[PDB]
């Protein structure tokens, strides 16, 4: 929809800024084994332009639907990884420690609209995200 | 010791890595087993060995013998180090 969404959530009561990169090949992350990748250490590393909203304990990092990939999510406290083959988006989080982390799969409703409304009662409608 | 630098983009990065983690293994005092250690080794704090010490010219470094050879009444001599005397 608005984009490919990844929910951080932390322990602080408060606003955790997030910062994301993108990278190739990284250590263990390379195809035929350790050191078997192109650049040793990991090829160009590119900042993700990232758009942050929060709720208590969870930041939403909505990133362009042009980055949405798929794989496995590694929470290292500091930072969050979603490692996808030879592909890492890396998430790293300040003033707070990462309690779980996913890409967003069950996502709110949209476009609420209040119609039918009386002295007593209104219609409810929206869309699904 | 003399390691090779390890750099993003590197060739041979894996056998580099080896030769400084097994450079680091073989030139480095253990807290286990047999060995022996060269170079002039200085030590700040305390030391103590609860095995067997064993030292080399003990008697010639620690104990220092003057006496007066043609009187025997007055003895002079230039003290090697700190030291208490026995006379």
């Amino acid at each position: 929809p608005s984009g490919f969404n990844v929910v951080i959530e932390h322990d602080s009561e408060y606003q955790p800024d997030v910062k994301v990169t993108y990278y190739k090949n990284s250590i263990g992350t390379e195809a035929n084994g350790f050191d078997t990748g192109p650049v040793f250490g990991g090829e160009r590393i590119y900042n993700l332009a990232s758009s942050l909203s929060y709720i208590r304990n969870k930041i939403n990092v909505e990133l362009p639907s042009v980055y949405a990939m798929a794989g496995e999510v590694v929470n290292n406290g500091n930072e969050l990884l979603l490692i996808n083959g030879t592909e890492i988006m890396r998430f790293v989080i300040e003033g707070a420690t990462i309690t779980k982390g996913y890409v967003e799969k069950v996502k709110p409703p949209t476009n609420l609209i209040v119609s039918d409304v009386t002295s007593t009662s209104a219609k409810i409608s929206w869309e699904n995200g | 010791a003399e390691l090779t630098k390890i750099t993003r983009g590197m060739q041979n990065g894996a056998e580099t890595i080896n030769d400084n983690l097994n450079k680091l293994n073989t030139i480095t005092v253990q807290k286990t087993g047999d060995e022996t250690i060269a170079g002039k080794k200085t030590f700040s704090g305390d030391v103590s060995v609860d095995g067997d010490f064993t030292m080399k010219k003990f008697a010639d470094s620690y104990v220092a013998f003057f006496a007066n050879k043609g009187s025997g009444n007055t003895v002079t001599f230039t003290a090697p180090w700190d030291c208490t005397a026995e006379v």
